[PDB]
RNA sequence: CGAUGUCGGCUCAUCACAUCCUGGGGCUGAAGUAGGUCCCAAGGGUAUGGCUGUUCGCCAUUUAAAGUGGUACGCGAGCUGGGUUUAGAACGUCGUGAGACAGUUCGGUCCCUAUCUGCCGUGGGCGCUGGAGAACUGAGGGGGGCUGCUCCUAGUACGAGAGGACCGGAGUGGACGCAUCACUGGUGUUCGGGUUGUCAUGCCAAUGGCACUGCCCGGUAGCUAAAUGCGGAAGAGAUAAGUGCUGAAAGCAUCUAAGCACGAAACUUGCCCCGAGAUGAGUUCUCCCUGACCCUUUAAGGGUCCUGAAGGAACGUUGAAGACGACGACGUUGAUAGGCCGGGUGUGUAAGCGCAGCGAUGCGUUGAGCUAACCGGUACUAAUGAACCGUGAGGCUUAACCU
RNA sequence: AAUUCCUUGUCGGGUAAGUUCCGACCUGCACGAAUGGCGUAAUGAUGGCCAGGCUGUCUCCACCCGAGACUCAGUGAAAU
RNA sequence: ACACAGGUGGUCAGGUAGAGAAUACCAAGGCGCUUGAGAGAACUCGGGUGAAGGAACUAGGCAAAAUGGUGCCGUAACUUC
RNA sequence: AGGACCGAACCGACUAAUGUUGAAAAAUUAGCGGAUGACUUGUGGCUGGGGGUGAAAGGCCAAUCAAACCGGGAGAUAGCU
């Protein structure tokens, strides 16, 4: 009935999203534009924006649920580090979601994910 | 009388000094406003047109706008209708609270239903689900045969098969009225109303008991 | 939901220790029965010198489910395990002297006051 | 949803003790025979703890002079008058519904003492 | 599953007459560059409502 | 016979009335209760099991009753394949034999994506004639219609006694249907925790992956039944069988011939739902548009420039809406969704550190930390301004009031 | 009885209820002694039958996780 | 018949746990299988879990469920011992 | 010691489901039987159509068997369609 469901389900496994959504956030954190489908990026927001709102105070239990999820000691270095002292003042979306063409090889409706740290 | 429109909000229970929970629906009755009355001498018939709630400066379009004009009225998110018990003629732009039912004991409700989409037909029709063993092949949750054969030739119209559940108008009867919150603008009606927690609901004096 | 081919248990000196539900006795079409609802039961296990032995088909009356039975507040009470106490087909009259493990108070219909004022506890 | 927080806070009763499953409470009840009121006990290990507002409800466990009983209590009904508890336990769990194996000495926890 | 007559041309052309497209009826002319784009949509020189969204 | 798959079961049914029950009556060798029998009646309902391949039947226990048949002895392009008529084997019997037997026994691949008709749902186009936005009327269809027990009446009537009412009323259940999660529970591979093996983050300490979610214990939202509410009806109209009144034909008599009154779960409504494609295309309310030139077989004509409203659509954020369309809310004059803040709820005392102990580990910090869809707020991110479609007072004849 | 048509023979046991099953009585349609007769420890992806355990086989399904089905893009059949 | 879930003899065959070449997670090395992207209906297939009851299912406990390891204690009728 | 026991490779194929215009002109998934022998298997030979071989089904002899396949009698014959 999917009745107030919410969490997208990308014709995957569990343990599929779990770790695509992992990998999806470690592009974001090393690079802060991406183009994927408009799926995707729905939800590619749905695990970056409580990741953000996590770094937001640099502490060593932080750290470690910032690298419990999202298993990288890079990314929780961008974040805390750069990521976190940058969206200290924005309270709630700290991302942004562009519409862009389709994929030609099988008309995918694509979409730029980005951070709101293009003005530099 | 008549009746009224109000949304379904929720429900609790409402404990009795006997000790008797009592499971209560939560109606948001607000001032029902009437916008137009209607008489046998030009609709042919004797009924009120009523709305509640409010819209938008920007969303309510011309001919509505210039609907709740007339009347003097604000506006509302809907209209409806209600037949006239012959003896009870209200005025345009009369604003009917919640008091309507201060003495009514047992209450009607109707809105329309929790959609449920394409349902099978074990669950539409409450058809018993065939042995899921032994032999069957591909067809546990079939409904199996459809028809005869070459004497009737034809399925009849008629046949309980798979389709739209829910999403329809429904009316559960005669329901009784527990508390008539006249100064919050609720109504606590004992069981469970049809629709979801926020879809409207029109409740009238039960004509039936 | 105490139905048929039910094994449940006796709760009374009357000589049974396991019997058996074969049909919930009432209305047609019935299928499951309740708190104080008449079954007839077979006796699947039984004591030596008893009043009854295997094989008896006589009636009985629920007393503990392990489904349990909700007081008007939705406080329901939660047995653990299956029992009852035997009846004497025509009379109806409980055929046990003592019946032990306690009984619920939904049981005081003018029928089981003799049940009621036997047991233990509630 | 601030209409059903105010008709769920008017009727909850605000003198209930703060309990844990694992503590044995002694729970006093409204029995009537419908003329008669009367006032009997029900002492038992508090299984669970289901506490959602107005819809609170607990249940526990008495091992009876038969077998087990288990009920649950509207807390904030008024059937239930006193859920004094007598004595306290440690356990950790939220719920405590292995317990409905466990029989006789196997089935006994400790105190907290804090 | 089979078909008994076959259809004629008649009752396949009338098939297809729902399959007929859509065109989109309307593009959005941007406010910097003034190219046409979709709405809602980046244009393909790649601004967005008069920015530089795609830094290429 | 260039193919109609022969039994029974499962499932889903629908019709007939020669009716099993409930309902309305006559007669009774009908006191009462309970029955026998016939007439009217098809609205609804019309067993669970043991043995058998069985339909059937017998048996056990219930029920208000566990109806009789048609529909390829309904239903294999829906499912079983036990029986029966494939290839193997054996026993009894028959025959010299190969083999044979409405004799028997053990084992034996059951195919098909639906063009059309039909049926269940759901949209597009055009019509409805000036267009558009809403609310209804209602032709005509469908769903629903079951019923026990106990008490009061009264343990009165009736009856030697034992027993034991109709009518009327109230209450409580079984089966079935509708609706809904506040409760009682289930699920809850998106939340928390425990733990085995092993690999990895350089190691210890902490974590992540994989092993059916690794295996388990609990659990929010939603869905859902075993849970919780509600429903059948009362009443009205016209009738069946039947009961009658008055009453001639036939001085009488008679329910009928004129005339009139009673009379069922069947019929028509009353209850709920769909419903103006009801082409007989309805009614009411409101809003919007009242600009100029040419040709002309000069006609409800064709074309251009100037203007294109109300509204719709499109795109977008999505929804307790949903297969796809559609439907509902919102589109910054903003709460539609995500995020965020607080709260609730769920899981149970995180990490690190300190301390006690050789140690596993415990205690304190701390009922903490982490908390998914839930509740109330807040424009931080995304719903961009425009554009597209749709037009410019709405034919003829006739009549009624005005001019 | 892999044999008994009549037949679900009749008695007893198992069961609330047993056309199958187990033990017997002989009225053996139509058992019978190497086309072997009667028993037999063990063994069997053997036949029949019963009890315990155990469970969604079922009472009666409910929910969830994936692969198709559904929508869009590309390619593109078949019996008939 | 195909870039087809099939068939094809012999040899080498590590680490941890384990009785083992079982099985599980990894090394070396080799691959993600030549259509994908969305939605999250009925229905179908592969599976998970389940209140009370527990074969009431059915031709039949078919299928599922379940038991499951190493030591030690202990183990009947019958028997060719 | 064993045509011994449990159990992989290997061989075999009892049950169920899927499939049955399939991934396959008899396979796959989850369980099963044997698994030191009357075993399995690679390589090369030998037995041939009224014949071969057969732990015997009238099974197998190149996806064909109560008498293979190919060519030739032969344009057999058909009171049948
Ligand atoms: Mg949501
Ligand atoms: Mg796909
Ligand atoms: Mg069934
Ligand atoms: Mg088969
Ligand atoms: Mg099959
Ligand atoms: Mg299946
Ligand atoms: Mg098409
Ligand atoms: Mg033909
Ligand atoms: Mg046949
Ligand atoms: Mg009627
Ligand atoms: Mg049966
Ligand atoms: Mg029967
Ligand atoms: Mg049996
Ligand atoms: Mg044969
Ligand atoms: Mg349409
Ligand atoms: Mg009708
Ligand atoms: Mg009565
Ligand atoms: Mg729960
Ligand atoms: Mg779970
Ligand atoms: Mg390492
Ligand atoms: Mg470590
Ligand atoms: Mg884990
Ligand atoms: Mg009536
Ligand atoms: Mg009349
Ligand atoms: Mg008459
Ligand atoms: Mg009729
Ligand atoms: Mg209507
Ligand atoms: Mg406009
Ligand atoms: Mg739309
Ligand atoms: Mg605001
Ligand atoms: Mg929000
Ligand atoms: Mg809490
Ligand atoms: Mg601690
Ligand atoms: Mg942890
Ligand atoms: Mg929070
Ligand atoms: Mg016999
Ligand atoms: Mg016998
Ligand atoms: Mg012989
Ligand atoms: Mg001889
Ligand atoms: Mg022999
Ligand atoms: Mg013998
Ligand atoms: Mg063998
Ligand atoms: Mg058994
Ligand atoms: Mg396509
Ligand atoms: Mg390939
Ligand atoms: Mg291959
Ligand atoms: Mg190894
Ligand atoms: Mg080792
Ligand atoms: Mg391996
Ligand atoms: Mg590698
Ligand atoms: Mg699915
Ligand atoms: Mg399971
Ligand atoms: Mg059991
Ligand atoms: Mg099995
Ligand atoms: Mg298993
Ligand atoms: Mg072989
Ligand atoms: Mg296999
Ligand atoms: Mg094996
Ligand atoms: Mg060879
Ligand atoms: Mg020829
Ligand atoms: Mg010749």
């Amino acid at each position: 009935m999917r009745h107030r469901k919410s969490g997208r389900q990308l014709n995957r496994n569990s343990s599929h999203r779990q770790a695509m959504f992992r990998n999806m956030a470690g592009s974001l954190v090393r690079h802060e534009i991406i183009k994927t489908t408009l799926p995707k990026a729905k939800e590619l927001r749905r695990v970056v924006e409580p990741l953000i709102t996590l770094a937001k105070t640099d502490s060593v239990a932080n750290r470690r649920l910032a690298f419990a999820r999202t298993r990288d000691n890079e990314i929780v270095a961008k974040l805390f580090n750069e990521l976190g002292p940058r969206f200290a003042s924005r309270a709630g979306g700290y991302t942004r979601i562009l519409k862009c063409g389709f994929r030609a090889g099988d008309n995918a409706p694509m979409a730029y994910i980005e951070l709101v740290d293009r003005s530099e | 009388m008549i009746g009224l429109v109000g949304k379904k909000v929720g429900m609790t229970r409402i404990f009795t000094e006997d000790g008797v929970s009592i499971p209560v629906t939560v109606i948001e009755v607000e001032a029902n406003r009437v916008t137009q009355v209607k008489d046998l001498a030009n609709d042919g018939y004797r009924a009120i047109q009523v709305t509640t709630g409010a819209k938008k400066a920007n969303r309510v379009t011309k001919p509505e706008a210039g609907h709740f004009a007339k009347a003097g009225v604000e506006a509302g998110r809907g209209l409806w209708e209600f037949r006239l018990a012959e003896g009870e003629e209200f005025t345009v732009g009369q604003s009917i609270s919640v008091e309507l039912f201060a003495d009514v004991k047992k209450v009607d409700v109707t809105g329309t239903s929790k959609g449920k989409g394409f349902a099978g037909t074990v669950k539409r029709w409450n058809f018993r689900t065939q042995d899921a063993t032994h032999g069957n092949s591909l067809s546990h949750r079939v409904p199996g045969s459809i028809g005869q054969n070459q004497t009737p030739g034809k399925v009849f119209k008629g046949k309980k098969m798979a389709g739209q559940m829910g999403n329809e108008r429904v009316t559960v009867q005669s329901l009784d009225v527990v508390r008539v919150d006249a100064e919050r603008n609720l109504l606590l009606v004992k069981g469970a109303v049809p629709g979801a927690t926020g879809s409207d609901l029109i409740v009238k004096p039960a004509v039936k008991a | 939901m105490i139905q048929e081919q039910t094994m449940l248990n006796v709760a009374d000196n009357s000589g049974a220790r396991r019997v058996m539900c074969i049909k919930v006795l009432g209305g047609s079409h019935r299928r499951y029965a309740g708190v104080g609802d008449i079954i007839k039961i077979t006796i699947k296990e039984a004591i030596p010198r008893g009043k009854v032995k295997k094989g008896d088909v006589l009636k009985a009356v629920v007393v503990r489910t392990k489904k349990g039975v909700r007081r008007p507040d939705g406080s329901v009470i939660r047995f653990d395990g299956n029992a009852c106490v035997l009846l004497n087909n025509n009379s109806e009259q409980p055929i046990g002297t003592r019946i032990f493990g306690p009984v619920t108070r939904e049981l005081r219909s003018e029928k089981f006051m003799k049940i009621i004022s036997l047991a233990p506890e509630v | 949803s601030n209409i059903i927080k105010q008709l769920e806070q008017e009727q909850m009763k605000q003198d209930v003790p703060s309990f844990r499953p694992g503590d044995t409470v002694e729970v006093k009840v409204w029995v009537v025979e419908g003329s008669k009121k009367r006032l009997q006990a029900f002492e038992g290990v508090v299984i669970a703890i289901r506490n959602r507002g107005l819809h609170s409800a607990f249940t526990v466990r008495k091992i009876s002079n038969g077998e087990g009983v288990e009920r649950v209590f509207q807390t904030h009904s008024p059937v239930v008058d006193s859920i004094s508890v007598k004595r306290r336990g440690a356990v950790r769990k939220a719920k405590l519904y292995y317990l409905r194996e466990r029989t006789g000495k196997a089935a006994r926890i400790k105190e907290r003492l804090n | 599953a089979v078909q008994q007559n076959k259809p004629t041309r008649s009752k396949r052309g009338m098939r297809r007459s729902h399959d007929a497209l859509t065109a989109v009826t309307s593009l959005s002319v941007d406010k910097t560059s003034g190219e046409k784009h979709l709405r809602h949509h980046i244009t393909a020189d790649g601004y967005y409502r008069g920015r530089k969204v795609i830094a290429k």
